[PDB]
């Protein structure tokens, strides 16, 4: 059976106030997760402070 | 090959081609004289598998002269692939062998069956014309 | 250009000090309000007879 | 293979293309949606109307008959009209209270049918392809500019728009011939 | 199976067999009286796809009585294996189903047509 | 094949895989529909192909084509595969009005006899010359990078690639036709 | 698409299909009138390859009219899977290609003999059935 390591990258498109992410597993194999991250584009109309 | 003929009146018979399952092999009893005749036998009550290369007839009549044995592979995936399982060489081999076997099966019976269906349609037209 | 600022939570009560010295959480008057710890301002519950 | 699509329409695809500028996925129908789907249609309609009213070789109709009423002699002013002029002279036409007004005679009482040149309006889904692409790009620029300022989505739409404008030009120049040497002949 | 016939005079028709790509479906109008009058339709000009199992016709059914739909599988690869990519079961399933489908169609179609003509007479 | 062309290739899958390369991710290996990237890429590719094909080329313009009306009501349909409709050597007034052929000069849709026109039709992507395919792929990749993922070094190279391909398309176009300016002018 | 025929007399011929090995290509001389004098050519002494897609001829083409080239794939397996080894893409690719090719020539062979029999039976049945039906219905 395949049991190993690595990294996985996928695509997430949409506004940040409406999307959601989930994980599921009902297979007879172990699972372990370490970290995560994301990338985005930002736009502002007024300086803070 | 894929098509075989044997004379009637023999307890023991032999098959001459490979197969993937016992259900694929089909055996029927043959009389040349009557086309509307020629029933097909079934497992259990008519014949039993002695050896995977041998076959024996449980019940036989005296109204036929030839027996017919030919292969007929199904069109369903024998092997099933699922996540969280193991891969074995046997699956990879048999799955490929299936389509190959189908090829020589079709190559043989298609042209043979063409005659019966074509002349059946022609005869039907023939009696329909005059009567 | 434009400047901006924000207030995180409203948990302080009223105050009567001059406006120059107040904090950012203290208002001017507050009638019939409940200052919970995880839901912000609310309305006080009713009474049964 | 190929890309045989499912349930294709010439409006939903345009809206989806306008939405793709920000970077959001596509919707399946326009009956329900958030503010964005209801924010793009206004701009698209305005741009379509503005572009269609410039005059082209397949729009301008030189001969057209307008017929007055029978009970009270007047002519109505439908909201689909875009330009009213005359072939080879000066004209004085305008709208006053939903009727046709002639400033020269200062009256609104016609008696016989009149022939003028006018330009009408057509639905979006029957214009030629190049015009549709040009309109979509023009609308997308404004939609990006007014609601979400990104410096990379810009600086490309302008470059595309210049090429589309050029293409519209050579398409227009080929429908007509316009030979100046005509109407001349002598020994 | 891989061949079907329906009466004309309708606006919609159903696809029951299985396929892997939308370009593998063929539609043909059938005239019982004269075999030569048969003609093959063409996508976009004559019919369009509504959902994976629906078609709507856009031409007139004037001198025809039978509508025929059958399958013809292509010959190019659907799955290509390269090192460093994620592998799942559906990949193997489709890669094998293609080779199964080609042989099945090639063996069956003519014999089923013989079925229908012979028992129609 | 390590040496020669690989056997039984698929053009659309290769184009998609090349399009995803600009982002910096490996292949997709199936061209499925559940994945988000494929659905977004395919529409852009289709639009670019349709736009590029509709500019007029020597191998694309059919000068003499025949259209005929049907019997019941005298009309001619307007298929969605038509790109340009013009007349060979004179001014023309043709347009679409309610899915039918409309003549502005006569203000009617009552054609009675077959006519001849000059039009341009659309072709599948995999049946085009090579340089056009490369040019289309590069143009589509630029848009895909620009709209969905902003990388600063993938650009500044695609522009040079596009210009170099555009040049080659040009001298390819000038080679099919000879275009002699003399054209039968002779006398003692 | 796996069977091609060309007129006889030339010295250079083309190949118009893919193949996994150079031993899967057969060249034959055909006599259309009497198909009992056909001969099969063999590589090395009759023809030689020039590039992967073109051959040359080195024999006397007298008494023949057509040259036929077709493909014939073998049945023996190419890759052998064994437990404990490492999975690689090339094995899967070759395994898939062999089966697809074999099915291709199988269909191409069978359709040739099927089609004429099929449409002959169909046309006869349809013509007869219409003739009988309307002819009998008119009378009564």
């Amino acid at each position: 059976t395949n049991i190993g390591d690595g990294q996985y990258r996928f695509a997430m498109n949409g506004n940040a106030l409406t999307t959601s992410l989930t994980l599921e597993s009902n297979y007879p194999t172990p699972v372990s997760i370490v970290g995560c991250g994301w990338e985005a584009s930002y736009a502002k109309k007024a300086r803070s402070v | 090959s894929t098509i075989t003929q044997f004379p009637s009146g023999n307890t023991q018979y032999r098959i001459e081609f490979d197969y993937l399952a016992r259900t694929f092999v089909v055996v029927t009893l043959v009389n040349s004289s009557n086309p509307t005749l020629n029933r097909v036998l079934e497992v259990g009550r008519d014949y039993r598998f002695l050896n995977p290369t041998m076959i024996e007839m449980l019940v036989d009549q005296s109204g036929f002269d030839i027996v017919r044995i030919h292969r007929q592979t199904g069109t369903d995936l024998v092997v099933d692939f699922r996540n969280g399982s193991v891969l074995t060489a046997s699956d990879l081999t048999n799955s490929e062998l299936q389509a190959i076997h189908i090829a020589e099966e079709g190559r043989d019976q298609t042209v043979d069956l063409a005659k019966e269906y074509a002349d059946a349609a022609g005869s039907s037209a023939g009696n329909a014309k005059d009567s | 250009p434009l400047i901006t600022q924000s207030i995180k939570n409203l948990k302080g009560g009223i105050s009567q000090q001059p406006d120059i010295l107040r904090f950012s959480d203290q208002g001017e008057s507050q009638v019939n309000c409940w200052s919970s710890e995880s839901d912000g301002l609310q309305k006080r519950p009713p009474t049964v007879f | 293979a190929q890309y045989i699509p499912l349930n294709a329409n010439d409006d939903l695809d345009a809206i989806n293309d306008m939405l793709a500028a920000i970077g959001e996925p596509a919707v399946l129908q326009l009956d329900e949606g958030n503010a964005d789907v209801s924010n793009a249609q206004r701009i698209l309609h305005r741009v379509n109307r503005q572009v269609q009213a410039k005059g082209w070789n397949f729009n301008i109709n030189e001969a057209a008959v307008l017929t007055p009423d029978v009970q009270d002699n007047r002519i109505r002013f439908l909201p689909s009209y875009l330009r009213v002029m005359t072939a080879g002279a000066t004209s004085y036409y305008s709208n006053m209270g939903g009727y046709l007004y002639d400033l020269s005679t200062q009256s609104t009482t016609f008696t016989d049918p009149i022939t003028v040149e006018l330009v009408e309006m057509k639905p979006f889904s029957e214009m030629p392809v190049v015009f549709r692409d040009y309109i979509v790009t023009k609308a997308s620029r404004e939609f990006n500019a007014k609601f979400f300022g990104s410096p990379e989505s810009e600086l490309y739409l302008r470059e595309q728009e210049a090429e589309l404008y050029q293409q519209v030009m050579e398409y227009e120049m080929d429908t007509g011939r316009y030979n100046m040497m005509s109407d001349i002949g002598r020994d």
